[PDB]
């Protein structure tokens, strides 16, 4: 089912 | 009382006065200041009135709160719903966060909190730049309150700000002569978010302030980290710093031409080619102190190229897609070196739009590059592991042949990032345990799903020793899931989820060759998880005992013959014959037991419940324990 | 008495059962009455409180196998005409009694050392292996 | 490899077939006594072939298999041998 | 007389197909003309046996029975299922 | 297949038989397997004398009640006939 | 063909051969020295296990060579509540 | 698919048992009355 559109530092961009 | 706590929060939800004011008088004094500081737990997130208030920009109900009380905005609450909700912030932190003014500058005129400091130590001011207002921010900073709040991990609001792209906020930030060389846990300075989400004008605005160039921890420059992310504008905005150098312009140019050939949201490969022949170009211009290439030695994940050290064969490569895709991974490779963070993903989007097209082997060797780069810097790579679990199944479905060294490779490396989610586990306490556990079970599963690969595929006798000992290894480690399945129970479980992608077509559990290639790689075969069901109690309860009647007697057979006790108990004292719940299971198990005077003494002395301890050998203590 | 795991001593039925199992690797003519006597002993000594002493056990039985097994070596070595025959009686023999011992010690293979160890049976093979052809592998090819 | 020492008599031959495979089967009744003199050949065969290949249930088919013949009433004239 | 029942065996082996190749047509796009369906399931049923244009619709009768096709309301020769 | 508990004194013998048969080839068994002249055994069931052509299932004994598992208090004595003085099994001991 | 099992009182228990093979330690102990083939006795000394127990692991000796692989309606085999724990063990000796 | 027994020795699949049932609740070999496990 597309591979390519299956694909896809969160602590640090928090406020 | 919660109920009337409750019911405030209803009255503060919408807005209303009278409400309020009828619902929060006639009582004491302690009962109301409770009413009025304490959070309503709401969605599974707990909030204080308000909160709710605030959120909805219904500031006429706490500015009478505040007229009529002396309630403190002081209490504890969560952050933003946007996929942080963590607690610790305080009212006036989400009444900045909610993009309303009026109700934090009556917040401020009654017990201003422009210094709260949080868990993270996130002032309002935080949250008044990521909602991206400039009055909220300018307000704040005029309530005294100091815009140099470092975090623990060194989030300067001027970075939030640069990160997103609020204009405003960041030059009024600069307008105070802020600190624009401010380092971060990560060493990125300002510039560096800036100049990652392509924001033109948040760069000029820093380089007026003269923000200066500085290299990161990964050992990126903000005009490396420009070209990184395919954001050409930045890269020349940088490129004019009045202090940049050849090396690296040609660098940053080569870099962006890289960028160009392998992104999802930026795929140009004509701007690849017209932007590596503008680096080879301004390379080799003067003949005269020239910048010839520093090529990396040939990689056999990207063919076996060799970069491009010549104008003329660049040109011969114009017209050539895939040899231009692996130029551009080749050259990325070689700017920003094997240990960066973003060097791998482009390298995994390349091996996805192969696996598209039906190109197998060389999508196998991109994405095991990746997984190579990826498990020598350490990170989580369940996501690949279960990446090639996917593309696997899809050449087992499509009846393609699948390379033994290739799942032998992939099987090592899942044997050794499940050795490091251990220890991510035993590490973590409760921080993000349970993101740690999730990833924990997910590898479990895709090993799972590789080794039902490997017993499709025929292999040679010395890939198949080596198979079976990275499974053995696996084994000796007892890896067990949350509800104590070891990896002997997933592959009997029928529970066991199977990913909803192309491993749903090869990758079906119970599965009797797993289970045997397991059994035979040393699994033990007695082991039982948290609620005391063995491999032969989880195979009894299947479902389906005859669309795949083939697969449930080999199972029982295997299980069997590998020493299982086909009468032993759970905590809750129930044979499998008792847990069969199926006729077609019970025959198979009974046609399977094998009867022994042990067995049923100790069943015997289990259901008279008879005093055993100290009086039986320490061997036959755990004989009566499952017995 | 009866199976109960009680505490007991470990020098006296570790010398009986030394005698008995000396008698049968070297075939002399032991009573079966004590065989199954030492059957007991050896039941005895896998399961005794408070702590079992199989690995003892285990330890004194590859240690007494070690050093017949060099005494058997030192004979053959210095029967240097009949170093053949010696070694073919001697191999008949151990056999033998490797065979009556893993049937002697069969609690411990199927009650410690299998739940890593080795059997005694194999034990015995592998102690004749490494001390009995290793040593001389040389000469005995040679001849 | 059974514990106890056990001799049939037969020099036993049998071809084991698929049940839904093969297309002879047991659509007549034929209520056919099994022999007592080869009865412990079909006695442990059964017991031997549940105890390796289990869950399987033989349907023995008579009238598609051979048999030799003793004549020790007849007085043993020559050899015979006709279908069982 | 077995030679017969041999070829009267395959006949029930057939009809079984025969239903099971007109359902599984039925359960792609749920509604067919009757001349079309016919010559669907010739080309399907192919390889093996080439089915008899009376054959095919006895199967159709059996299979109404059966409540696994159905003529539409609306038009008779379309085939809806229940 | 009826199953017999033959009892003499201590000694104690498990043995099986057939539903309808006589007590003649039981006598030559435990002949066999007791080495000592025939005659002197006779069989107690209950102690009482039984004949010795008549087929032990109507002994009052069966198959049905004469099971794999304890089948029959059938008690042996051997003409010097000897007192019927067949020792019980030991009593076991008083559990907690 | 017939074996003797002498219990700790006294008691001798005869049970076939083929009957007591089916316990590992009784299996080990025919074998080895002092096997004393004489065909009929193979005595051997259960210096621990008393007679209750003894005539149990017969009966259990019986009970699945008959029952071995036939009659999967199994009776239940009766232990009594005062002869485990006891016959645990013993059989735990003789791996039964 | 899923294969679903009856009350009177009778297993058949999960999907014939429901459109059968669906239509009558009478087996198709016999006349009692269909139930589940
Ligand atoms: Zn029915």
């Amino acid at each position: 089912k597309k591979h390519s559109l299956d694909l896809l530092k969160l602590r640090h961009l928090s406020p | 009382m919660e109920g009337l706590a409750g019911y405030v929060y209803k009255a503060a939800s919408e807005g209303k006065v009278l409400t309020l004011a009828a619902l929060l008088l006639n009582r004491s004094e302690s009962d109301i200041r409770y009413l009025l500081g304490y959070v309503s737990q709401q969605g599974g997130q707990r909030s204080t009135p308000l909160i709710i208030a605030a959120r909805n920009g219904h500031a006429k109900v706490v500015r009478l709160l505040l007229e009529h009380y002396r309630v403190q905005t002081q209490q504890t609450g969560t952050v933003r719903f946007d996929g942080y909700v963590i607690d610790g912030a305080t009212a006036l932190w989400c009444a900045a966060g909610a993009g309303h003014f009026e109700v934090v500058k009556l917040l401020v005129s009654h017990g201003a909190n422009v210094n709260h400091t949080t868990v993270t130590n996130s002032t309002p001011l935080r949250a008044a730049c990521f909602d991206g207002r400039l009055d909220i921010v300018k307000y704040l900073v005029e309530n005294n309150a100091n815009i140099s709040i470092a975090n623990k991990y060194d989030n300067t609001c001027l970075m939030i700000a640069a990160y997103k792209g609020h204009t405003d906020v960041v030059r009024y930030l600069l307008e105070q002569r802020a600190d624009p060389n401010a380092k971060a846990h990560c060493g990125a300075t300002a510039l560096h978010f800036a100049a990652e989400a392509g924001h033109i004008d948040i760069v000029k605005e820093l380089i007026k302030w003269r923000a200066a160039i500085v290299v990161n921890g990964h050992g990126m420059t903000p005009l490396k980290v420009a070209a990184e992310s395919c954001k050409a504008d930045v890269v020349e905005l940088l490129l004019s710093h009045a202090d940049c150098d050849r090396r690296s312009r040609i660098e940053a140019l080569e870099l962006l031409g890289a960028s160009f050939a392998n992104d999802r949201e930026n795929y140009d490969i004509i701007k690849t080619y017209h932007y590596l022949y503008l680096a080879m170009l301004e390379r080799f211009q003067d003949g005269d102190n020239i910048l010839e290439k520093e090529v990396l030695p040939p990689i056999h994940a990207y063919g076996n190229r060799t970069e491009c050290r010549n104008p003329q064969e660049l040109e011969s490569i114009r017209q050539d897609r895939d040899a231009l895709h692996m130029e551009g991974l080749i050259v990325r490779e070689r700017i920003l070196g094997a240990d960066n963070i973003d060097v791998s993903h482009p390298i995994i989007y390349r091996g996805a739009v192969y696996a598209d097209n039906m190109e197998f082997e060389q999508c196998i060797k991109l994405w095991l590059h990746a997984l190579h780069l990826r498990q020598k810097g350490n990170r989580n790579t369940h996501k690949d592991l279960l990446r090639f679990a996917q593309v696997f199944s899809q050449m087992i479905h499509l009846n393609e042949t699948v390379k033994a060294p290739d799942i032998e490779c992939v099987l090592r490396c899942s044997v050794l990032e499940i050795e490091q989610s251990m220890n991510r586990v035993k590490n973590i306490s409760d921080a993000d345990v349970h993101n740690a556990m999730d990833n924990y079970e997910c590898n479990l599963y895709t090993f799972l799903y590789l080794v039902c690969i490997s017993t499709k595929t025929q292999c040679s006798e010395e890939d198949q020793c080596k198979i079976n000992k990275q499974i053995y290894n696996l084994i000796h480690l007892d890896p067990r899931t949350r509800e104590g399945f070891t990896l002997l129970h997933l592959a009997v479980n029928s529970n066991t989820p199977v990913d909803d992608f192309h491993t749903n077509d090869v990758c079906s559990f119970p599965n009797a060759l797993v289970t045997k290639l397991l059994l035979d790689c040393g699994a033990e075969v007695n082991a039982v998880d948290n609620e005391g069901n063995s491999a032969l109690h989880i195979i009894v309860q299947y479902n389906r005992p005859i669309s795949d009647f083939l697969t449930l007697h080999s199972i029982i057979i295997s299980l069997v013959e590998a020493g299982a006790h086909t009468d032993m108990t759970n905590k809750q004292n129930k044979t499998p014959l008792d847990k069969s719940t199926t006729g077609v299971s019970e025959i198979l198990l009974k046609t399977q037991m094998k009867m022994s005077l042990k067995c049923l003494a100790a069943r015997a002395v289990r259901a008279n419940d008879i005093n055993y301890q100290d009086q039986i050998p320490r061997t036959l203590e755990e004989f009566v324990g499952f017995h | 008495t009866s199976l109960k795991p009680r505490v007991v001593d470990f020098d006296e039925t570790w010398n009986k059962l030394l005698t008995t199992i000396k008698a049968v690797v070297m075939l002399e003519y032991v009573e079966r009455a004590t065989w199954n006597d030492r059957f007991s002993d050896i039941y005895a000594l896998c399961v005794a409180y408070p702590e079992p002493l199989g690995e003892r056990l285990y330890t004194e039985t590859k240690i007494f196998l070690e050093n017949h097994v060099r005494h058997l070596h030192k004979r053959v070595l210095e029967s240097e005409e009949q170093v053949l025959v010696m070694y073919h009686r001697y191999w008949e023999e151990y056999s033998k009694g490797a065979d009556y011992m893993d049937c002697l010690y069969r609690y411990l293979n199927t009650q410690f050392i299998k739940k890593p160890l080795m059997e005694i049976g194999e034990l015995a093979l592998d102690m004749w292996r490494k001390l009995m052809v290793e040593p001389l592998q040389a000469i005995l090819i040679r001849m | 490899n059974q514990d106890t020492v056990i001799d049939l008599g037969i020099s036993f031959q049998i071809y084991v077939l698929q049940a839904g495979a093969w297309p002879l089967t047991q659509a007549p009744s034929s209520t056919f006594a099994i022999p007592q003199e080869l009865e412990k050949s079909v006695q442990m065969f059964e017991l031997f072939y549940s105890q390796h290949f289990s869950g399987r249930k033989l349907t023995w088919l008579h009238y598609l298999c051979t048999g030799e013949v003793k004549m020790n009433y007849l007085g043993k004239p020559y050899v015979a041998m006709v279908t069982t | 007389q077995e030679m017969e029942q041999t070829r009267s065996a395959v006949d029930e082996d057939r009809k079984m197909y025969l239903q099971a190749a007109i359902v599984r047509i039925m359960k792609a796009r749920k509604v067919l003309r009757h001349n079309a369906l016919i010559q669907e399931v010739i080309s399907q049923s192919r390889a093996r046996f080439n089915p008899s244009i009376s054959m095919i619709k006895k199967c159709i009768e059996v299979l109404i029975d059966k409540q696994y096709i159905e003529r539409s309301q609306a038009s008779a020769d379309e085939y809806s299922y229940v | 297949d009826v199953f017999l508990m033959i009892r003499r004194h201590k000694t104690t013998i498990f043995t099986d038989a057939k539903e309808s048969s006589t007590v003649f080839e039981l006598k030559r068994i435990v002949e066999g397997i007791l080495k000592r002249p025939p005659d002197e055994q006779r069989l107690y069931k209950d102690d009482q004398l039984l004949d010795d052509g008549k087929t032990l299932g109507e002994c009052g004994f069966t198959s049905q009640t004469a099971r794999p598992q304890a089948p029959a208090t059938v008690g042996l004595a051997f003409r010097a006939f000897e007192a019927l003085c067949i020792e019980p099994f030991s009593s076991p001991p008083e559990l907690p | 063909m017939y074996v003797k099992l002498i219990s700790s009182d006294g008691h001798e228990f005869i049970v076939k051969r083929e009957h007591a093979l089916t316990s590992g330690t009784i299996k080990a102990m025919l074998s080895g020295p002092g096997q004393f083939a004489e065909n009929e006795t193979n005595e051997v000394n259960f210096r621990e296990i008393p007679s209750h127990v003894l005539s149990k692991v017969c009966m259990y000796f019986t009970y699945k060579v008959r029952y071995t692989n036939s009659s999967t309606e199994i009776p239940e085999f009766p232990i009594a509540p005062e002869i485990a724990l006891e016959l645990l063990m013993a059989a735990n000796f003789l791996d039964c | 698919c899923t294969v679903a027994w009856g009350v009177c020795n009778h297993a058949f699949h999960f999907h014939c048992i429901s459109r059968w049932l669906k239509t009558r609740q009478v087996c198709p070999l016999d006349n009692r009355e269909w139930e589940f496990q």
